[PDB]
């Protein structure tokens, strides 16, 4: 039985503040 | 046995290991605080980042 995530589930990876920035 | 050779007698170990993380500190060394200061040129430590 199936339903499909679309693009739910991403994580804050680390304890750090930033703004206005394109991270990978 | 007390009678082993030094290698093959009995050690106690302890590790001691750090979660150095960029998150708030809760064990620190023994060190005092100053005042805060602002709008001037300073030379400064928060938590150990200087």
């Amino acid at each position: 039985a199936y339903t499909n995530s679309f693009t739910r589930g991403v994580y804050y990876p680390d304890k750090v503040f930033r703004s206005s920035v394109l991270h990978s | 046995q007390p009678t082993n050779g030094v290698g093959y007698q009995p050690y106690r170990v302890v590790v001691l290991s750090f979660e150095l993380l960029h998150a708030p500190a809760t064990v620190c060394g023994p060190k005092k605080s100053t005042n805060l200061v602002k709008n001037k040129c300073v030379n400064f430590n928060f938590n150990g980042l200087t």
